[PDB]
Order: structure tokens, then sequence, then C-alpha cells
């Protein structure tokens, strides 16, 4: 209660909506028990999965009598959002997906049999994850393999999102020698899953623990890679917590921080303080008689645990886009002259 | 309840190790620098014993000489140690009716047969032991086996079925099984008369044999009679549960981490990578324990010695160890490799996944890959070797000679 | 033997329609190679495709 | 989506209402527990329908196709799969002809649900439950199942356990005594049975009617071998799944429905 932020209401969990009011597509709510309940995700897979679950929620049309297309389906997919919204909070890659398909719903006309609603939804959001997501991956692999030597190190941090293909590509498609260390962090031991498939792939995987963090940097290491999840206004990073830690000692220890983005994560929005807006997560995940039970029922005691937190501009090097590389400060010129305009 | 007594049963294995072991035993080979008894013998000190029964199958006079100049025949070793001679190449079991004809073990003790190396606390094992003795007057012993879940398929020569009980974990049943090499063999039979008051049982391939059972005095008179034996578990576990003996009931332990046993190489490589890394904490190999060795640890698995001369512009990869007094040179590689002490490695080799032993003058520009080589085989400039090489003790090697898989030459 | 000619000029003399596809686009426009003349290429400038400057994530 | 089934299988209601009434509007209770449509035979329906067609305030959307060879005159395998091609809208659901259960099926439609594992078809199961004593009757019937039991260590597979073979009583045990392959013992390496699980008879299904019409899986009667032939390669192909709990739940098999609902099913 000192300084009560664990009563921060940017995430509610309230559960278990019974109401019958709307048709909840049962593929939707598929995809909402698989995020929340056993989170198999980063950003842009988060994004893969709603783009192709809203894919299958367009093909299933179930048009009611009198409304027209283009006059129920974006309160119907925004009731479609809500679930999600229950279970998750949302990425800058959920809404800058939703807010741009809502704006190609908007400028459809009310002349559509249904039958072409198909072959210009379905096959332009392909053409979104085509554009905004692959293709745009494929530039950050093109653009990101001309700035590492061979026989070097990569620390990564957590799952990947799009540099996963990076070391892939680079290990593998370009023969170059590479050592990846990969550290992760209680409670979502995702490095594991960046760990499994590259070392499956065949190259000299080093996983480590976060607490163990300055054992790593003492070795012959450089060009640390880390994944975002958005990059704010002002160049503070935003992403899995427990990269800036690594971030700063990064910095610190003057080798060099890259971060591999793309044009669709990039923000509006500003903060510089860390515990601003952020996402309380499930504080029973932090136990697994087991060690403790019952943070409640024990007056004064809490269990806290933080998934996003900032890393201030000063530490990243390099932000990485599909159109180039850039200086983290010089973000808004890409808020201001790409996004949205490509 | 205490004075715990103790037997390990080595020299069985001498078919696994051909082109080694004729000139030393198999218990006398150094798996990380130093012969592995201590690997047992360590392990059965920290459980607490006051005695063992080293049978020598073969090689009994340099048995004896380490064993007289060990830490062991010293006044406060925590077991006195003894020996027992032999006539060459008994089978198991018999040794215990010998035993059993001269009459030395009353109590408990350990039936430790092969050369085991492993981290579980044995003093958490002594209650389960009681608790089959409070909850069951017709046991036997207790079988502690690991849980290699991760893996079936690799662990190599004898994949069994330890079919066992769900609740008190009593083992039902056993049966040999075939190999993955064999398409061919495709059943087992378990018969159920025997399975009537059962109720609840597992059966399992992820267990893998360690041979470390701890039993009563009552269970070498048991096998006094029945003189048909002449295995372990083949015959004995299965020929006392099949409903041979009434009232007499076998137990099993599970463990939940790292408790192994050496068959071979496929799977000496695979401890030795185990040991080697930190999968074994705590008993690991930077704390100098055994013939006081002065290894220390960097990160990336690095174990050296003192006095190791690193040669300017060689690099040393992952999870290697080398002894004191060697030199290597310029353009060496080293990578996940066992290194011992003393050698002469000389310029441009690619040491790779090979276990070389001690006093090793390996020449100039002569690549090694999981040819490990016993103690004073020397090698020559350009001796191309690669996989599977078992090259033994004291072998010359000329230049320029090239090997082949699994050419095990001495 | 591979592919040759459509009918005995060197080139498409001027102001035929022919096909191409786009080979590379860096900084002149694309190295099209002519579809008709198979192992032969040309070239076009960025301008010229279309009038609207190229995303790169449009090239 | 999701459709219903029920085939053909004392008699009367003894808990003052009619067995069928139980599951269909038991079935129905919370509201992914609504179905498109259920199915049934006539069976003398006057007796049964007539009496659970009652208080029509829950608009009970009923379109019930009657057919008469699934009726105890074929084998449930080879009758059924000659009316599934006529009979698909998406996802199958199975139930027994006088089933009972304690517990609400909404656990097991949300087992049905979170299948991310693109597996084929879970059975949710129960044993026997807690009698009193050692039996006044005769010698016990244990029908020796053959299955997977508990969950196994391993993560991202089997969360729910995978059903593995199916022996039984009276052919097998007096004959093959209780022999177990070798491939189907590698491939899932912990094999766990026991012998008080009751066949629930639930059998939960998806587009395996879409998958099936290769030949040689046509040959299987009254729902047995489906993952009795292993068919993997002597890597592993389609796989069906089990579920069970601990208590708190009922059915009935035998003819001791009738001690059942005496003392063990009281409705109060």
């Amino acid at each position: 209660l000192e300084q009560s932020f664990d009563n921060s209401s940017l995430i509610s969990s309230v559960k278990e909506l019974l109401l019958n009011k709307d048709l909840i597509h049962p593929s939707i709510l598929l995809l909402t028990s698989h995020l929340a309940h056993y989170k198999i995700v980063g950003s842009i897979p988060r994004c893969i999965a709603m783009l192709e679950v809203f894919q299958i929620v367009i093909k299933d049309y179930q048009t009611p009598k009198g409304t027209t297309l283009s006059r129920n389906l974006t309160s119907y997919l925004s009731h479609q959002i809500d679930l999600l919204k229950k279970a998750r909070p949302l990425s800058v890659t959920m809404g800058n997906a939703i807010r741009w398909l809502k704006q190609e719903i908007s400028l459809i006309d009310p002349s559509t049999p249904d039958k072409a609603a198909k072959k210009d939804l379905c096959e332009k959001i392909g053409q979104f994850a085509k554009e905004k997501i692959e293709l745009a991956d494929q530039l950050i692999i093109d653009n990101a393999s001309t700035q590492i030597e061979e026989s070097t190190t990569i620390v990564t941090y957590g799952s990947s999102k799009v540099l996963t293909e990076l070391l892939l590509h680079n290990a593998i498609s370009l023969k170059k020698n590479i050592k990846v260390i990969v550290v992760d962090s209680r409670p979502l031991f995702e490095g594991r899953k960046m760990a499994e498939t590259l070392r499956n792939a065949g190259v000299n995987v080093m996983y480590a623990l976060i607490t163990s963090l300055d054992t790593i940097f003492n070795m012959d290491v450089d060009y640390v890679f880390l994944g975002a999840h958005s990059i704010l206004s002002n160049g503070f990073l935003y992403s899995r917590a427990g990269t800036a830690m690594l971030a700063m000692s990064a910095k610190r220890r003057n080798i060099p921080v890259l971060v591999c983005c793309e044009s669709l994560k990039f923000s509006q929005r500003v903060q510089l303080d860390s515990v601003t807006f952020n996402e309380l997560a499930d504080p029973n995940d932090l136990v697994n008689k087991n060690i403790l039970d019952g943070w409640q029922e024990l007056p004064s005691l809490n269990i806290v645990n933080i998934l996003y937190d900032l890393t201030p501009p000063e530490y990243i090097k390099k932000v990485i886009t599909e159109f180039g590389a850039l200086p983290p400060s010089s973000v808004p010129v890409i808020l201001r002259e790409y996004k949205g305009s490509a | 309840e205490d004075r715990l007594q103790a037997v390990v049963l080595t020299d069985s294995y001498e078919t696994r190790f051909m082109p080694l072991t004729a000139v030393k035993p198999r218990c006398l080979l150094p798996l990380a620098n130093v012969p592995l008894i201590e690997y047992t013998l360590e392990f059965l000190a920290k459980a607490g014993v006051h005695e063992v029964f080293l049978i020598c199958s073969s090689h009994a006079n340099q048995i004896n000489d380490y064993i007289e100049n060990s830490k062991w025949n010293l006044p406060w070793s925590p077991f006195k140690i003894t020996t027992i001679m032999s006539p060459e190449a008994r089978c198991t079991g018999d040794v215990m009716r010998d035993l059993d004809n001269r009459g030395i073990i009353t109590g408990d003790f350990i039936l430790v047969s092969g050369d085991v190396l492993t981290n579980i606390d044995f003093s958490k094992m002594l209650e389960f032991h009681k608790k089959m003795h409070l909850q069951d007057k017709d046991h036997i012993s207790t079988m502690c086996l690991s849980k290699a879940s991760t893996y079936p398929k690799t662990r190599t020569i004898e994949p069994a079925a330890f079919v066992l009980d769900k609740s008190t974990s009593r083992c039902i049943y056993y049966q040999d099984l075939p190999l993955p090499s064999s398409r061919e063999k495709t059943s087992i039979q378990i018969d159920p008369e025997l399975l009537d008051n059962v109720d609840e049982f597992v059966i399992r391939n992820d267990l893998i044999d360690c041979r470390i059972d701890i039993c009563t005095s009552h269970v070498p008179l048991i096998f006094q009679e029945n003189f048909d034996y002449q295995s372990l578990r083949t015959d004995f576990v299965k020929g006392v549960i099949s409903s041979d003996i009434l009232g007499k009931h076998i137990y099993a332990y599970l463990t939940d981490e790292y408790a192994v046993r050496v068959e071979s190489w496929q799977t000496y490589d695979t401890i030795s990578q185990d040991f080697l890394g930190r999968w074994c904490y705590p008993l690991v190999l930077d704390s100098n324990i055994q013939d006081d060795q002065t290894y220390s640890y960097e990160s990336r698995h690095i174990y050296k010695e003192k006095d190791v001369v690193l040669a300017q512009s060689c690099k040393i990869g992952k999870c290697t160890a080398i002894g004191s007094g060697t030199k290597i040179g310029e353009g060496t590689k080293i990578e996940n490799s066992v290194i011992g002490r003393n050698c002469q490695i000389g310029e441009n080799i690619r040491i790779k996944n090979s276990f070389i032993w001690d006093d090793c003058i390996i020449g100039n520009n002569s690549i090694i890959d999981h040819s490990l080589i016993a103690s004073n085989a020397t090698l020559g400039s350009n001796v191309r070797l690669n996989d599977g090489c078992i090259i033994g003790f004291n072998v010359k090697i000329d230049d320029n000679m090239d090997l082949d898989r699994n050419t095990k030459i001495s | 033997t591979s592919h040759c000619r459509f009918y005995e000029n060197k080139y498409p003399e001027i102001d035929d329609i022919v096909m191409v596809n786009v080979q590379q686009i860096a900084e002149m426009g694309a190295y099209v190679k002519l579809l008709e003349y198979d192992n032969i290429e040309g070239m076009i400038l960025l301008s010229e495709l279309s009038r609207r400057r190229i995303r790169s994530i449009q090239k | 989506s999701i459709q219903a089934f029920v085939f053909c299988g004392a008699l009367l209601p003894i808990g003052n209402r009619p067995m069928i009434e139980y599951v269909l509007d038991w079935c129905d209770q919370a509201d992914g527990l609504t179905s498109f449509l259920s199915l049934r035979k006539q069976q003398f329906e006057l007796i049964y329908k007539a009496l659970s067609n009652s208080n029509h305030s829950h608009h009970l959307q009923d379109p019930k196709k009657i057919n008469f060879i699934p009726s105890k005159a074929n084998s449930t395998g080879e009758s059924l799969q000659k009316e599934l091609l006529p009979r698909i809208n998406g996802d199958f659901v199975i139930l027994p002809c006088d089933f009972v259960t304690d517990i609400p099926p909404q656990v097991l439609v949300d087992q049905f649900r979170n299948r991310d594992d693109n597996n084929l078809a879970m059975t949710i199961y129960y044993k026997n439950s807690l009698d009193s004593s050692i039996d006044k009757k005769q010698q016990q019937k244990q029908k020796q199942q053959q299955f997977f039991t508990v969950y196994s260590e391993n993560e991202d597979s089997e969360r729910q356990p995978i059903l593995l073979d199916v022996y039984s009583q009276r052919d097998v045990t007096k004959t093959k005594y209780l022999q177990i392959r070798s491939h189907l013992l590698w491939n899932y390496p912990n094999l766990t049975v026991s012998t008080k699980l009751l066949n629930s008879f639930i059998y939960f299904c998806s587009f395996e009617l879409c998958q099936l019409l290769k030949l040689g899986p046509q040959s299987m009667s009254r729902q047995a071998s489906f993952k009795d032939p292993f068919t993997g390669n002597q890597g592993i192909f389609i796989l069906p799944n089990e579920t069970l709990f601990i208590r708190a739940n009922n059915l009935n098999a035998y003819m001791d429905a009738n001690r059942f609902v005496l003392k063990i099913k009281s409705q109060t």
C-alpha cells in the first residue's frame, strides 16, 4: 500500500462471460483459452494467430436479415475483440492490425453479394500478413545479416519473434560461424522454445538464466539482439521483462545492443517510467504442499510480477526495421513518414 | 540399523571393452582422469559403510597394488577395505554362494555391480528400505533406478521392462527386451496368473539399470539352495517373483535425478559428458578430491590443473578437461574432450569429442574425432583419425596413416 | 540449343510491346530480362514504373 | 459444430424420472452444451419421449432422425459408418442408451474444446466407485482394460492421456495371457493399466469420418479397434485420447444398477 501499484486496473481479472448476446465464434474461444491459460506466444505470434482467426470468422459470415455487411461487421468483430480484451491485454500488433482492419471494412461499398467479400477481405488480409509481417521480416533478415561477422556470439532474450529466422539464416543458410546464447526468465520459460528450435537445427546454443547474467558477459561476447513488443514514440523500448537489465549491462560493458523490429510495431503513445502502463500477470504462477501456499489469508504479503518494462534509449545502439537502420531517438520520423502511409 | 556392510562386484564386463581391458581391468580405467573405483567408493563411503569386498576376477595384483596405495588402507577410512581373489571369469551370483560358504555378511549390504556414478542421497533410501521392513515381513530388497524419461532407445545393451506397482512400487515382473536395430522381435508377455491381487501396476521402459541393490541377509541364504541362477536380474529377479518361493516379494525404488552405470562406450561418452558438465551436482570434477588434483573452473566448462602450458593462438571450446604438466601447441583446437595428464600435444590438431588419456604424445597436424587414446599410445605427423577408434594402450603409430570407423586397433 | 530469337532482329526495335519480369531493383530501376529473347536483358527506370514512388516493402 | 448421437442397447425408471430425460435435458443445462441436433431411433418412443417432451419453456430444438438398422440388429461400427456420410455437419458426439451422470458435461465439452494438439477423440471415463466391502456375489468380473493411466511427465503433448490398446477377459487373458507389443511400448514408453476402469462409452469424435476412407480401419465392430491398429512403421499416425478423474460421479452398465439407485443414487 506504500506504492499501491498492485491495484493498477490496466488488466481486469474477471472471467467466465456466460452471456449469449452475440454469436461468439468457438474458434475465437479456443484462441482466448489458448492465450490466457497457457501463454504460447510473443507479439507477432499473437498477431498472426489473431489475424488468421479473424480470417476464419470473416469466412464464416452468417449475415443477419436486414443489415448490410458494411453496417454490422465492425460491431460484431468488436464484440469478438472484447473476449480477447478479457483474456490478455492487447499488443500494438493487435491494435495496428485491428484499426487497419476496421479502416478496410469502412471502404467497402453496399453492393457486395457476399461472394466477393472473401475476395476483398480474405485476400486482402492475406496481403496484410504477407506485406506488413512476413516479407517485412524477410527484409529484416536481409538487412541484419550484413551486420554479423563470422565466428561471433549473440545474446538474445526470451522468445524471439523475428530473429529466430535471423539466427537460423546466419547459421545454416549463410554457414558463417555463430554461437547463440539464449537467456530467459521465470515464469514464462520461452527462451527454451528458441533453444529447442535452434539446437534442433544444429547451431551452438548455450542456454542460461538471467540470475547468472554476469558470467555470460565475462566471456567473448558482442551483438546483443532484442525482440521488441513495441517501440514508443520517444525511443523507449517495450518488451518482455528482464530485457532492460541485460540492456543496461550490455551497454555498461561496451558491447552493442540491437533491436529487430518492424514498422507495424511502432506506437503513437508515450511514457518514460517503467511501472506506468503495464500488465499484471496471474500471481499464482510464481509458486511452482508447495513452497508457499496462500499469499491470501496471510496479512501483509503480496506476490507481484511484471511482463513489460522499458529500456531507456541511451542503451539501444541500433533499432533495425525493414526500411533500414536508425538511432532510437529518431523513431518519430518513421512514425510520421512511413507508418500507415506505406 | 547401523553397521552397514557392502560388496562391490566388478569385472563382469570385459566383453565390452575388449581392445582395452586385457592389461588392466574395467574398474581401473580413467573416466575423468582418475580410475573409476572411487566413483563408486566415495559414493558408498558417503553412504556410510564399514566393509567392502572387491571381487577381482582378473588382474588381481594390479587391483591390490592400487588398493594398498589408495587412501583406503590408511587408519581413518570410513570403511575398511578387503578384497577377494578369484579364479578367472566367474559368472555372478555364485560369488554370493561362495560368500555364504565363507560366511562373513550379516545385515543389510550393497550389491553394487558394475561401476556407478551418482548423486543420490542414499540416506533417504534407508527409510524406504525400513518402510519396506515395517510394512512387509516378506521383503527381499530395494532396487534404486533412475528416471530417464526423455530418452528411450539409447541405453544401449539391455533395454528392460521394469513393470512395478502403482502404490508400493513393488517390482511385479521383469523381462529382457530387444534392440532398435532389430525390427523383427516385436512381443513381450506378462502372464496374468500372478497378477491376481495387484489391481494397479505400471510398466515402464525409461528406468535405466544401475545395479545398486540393498537387501537383507536372508536373501543370500534364499539364494543358497536355488543353484540355477547365473545372472543378477535376467534370471534371479524373474526367478524369485514368478511364484517360485512363496512369501518373498522384491521391491524397487525410483529416484528423480542422475544415477547411472557404465555399459559401453556409447554410454561411457554420455556419462563422461554428464559428469564433466554440471549435470552431476554435487559429485562434480572441480572439487579436486580423488588424487589431490588442482582443477579450476572457468565458464564454458573448462577444467585445468596447475602447470598447464596452453600455447599462444589456441582455442579451447566447451566441456573440456586438461591435466597437469601437458603442452599444447600453436593452431590447435580443443572441444568437448578430456585430455590426460602430462601429454605432449603437437601442432594444429583439432581434437574433438575424444577421450585422450595420460602420457599421449600426439604428433603434428593429426586431427581426431571420437578417437579416444589410451595411455602411452603416441602418434605422429599427419595421422588423420576418424570416428569410433578406440586405439589402445601403448600403440606406436607412424606418420600419414589413416583410420576407419570403429577401427579397434591395439 | 536452349532458347533463341523471335523474328531475326537482334533487339526489340523501337516502340514495340514485349513482356518482361523484374529481376532486382536497387537504384536504376529493374534489370528486366526480356521474356521473348530469354537470355538477353535490358533495364527500365524508377520513375517509369508507375508514377508512384515504389516502397521497398512494395519493391 | 457439435452433433450428438444415441445408440440402442430395471428397464423401468426407478428414481421417478426416465433415464433418457436425464441425458437429454442434463446434457444441455449450462449455456458448449448446446448441440446442433441429437439423434435417436424409435425404440418405443411413446413411453419415453412423450414424457421427456414435457415443460416446453426452454424451446428445445430437436430434429431427431430415426433409423432402423443400428438397433442391436447389427454391430455398431459397420452399421454406423454407412450412416455418417449423410450425417456430417462438423464434430460428432455419441452417447450410450441408459447413461447417468452427476457432474454436468460442461468440463467434458471444455476438455473437448481446448484441443490444439491436433488429436482425434477423447474418451472421458471413470473407474468403479467406492463400494462397501467384499461382495456377497459370485466371482469378480474384472474386465482387464489396457491404457495409459496418469499424465506423463513430458509437457507439450498428451496432457490428456492417450489410449493405446484394448484386450479383455474371457478371450485374451485365457488365450494370449496379456501380451503387450514392443513397438507400442517404445513409443509412449510408460504404459500404465488398471482393471477397475469402467468403459464409460462417451467417445467424442472429430473429422476422422473424413479421414478414414482408406482401406483397413472399416473392420472395427462395437467401437474397440481404432488404436488397436497401432499404425506406425516396422512415424506414428493419428492418435486418440482418454480422460478420467477421481470421485463424485456414477453410472451403470451391469445389473448392479438396482443397488446403485437403492443406496448409492438417492435423489435427495
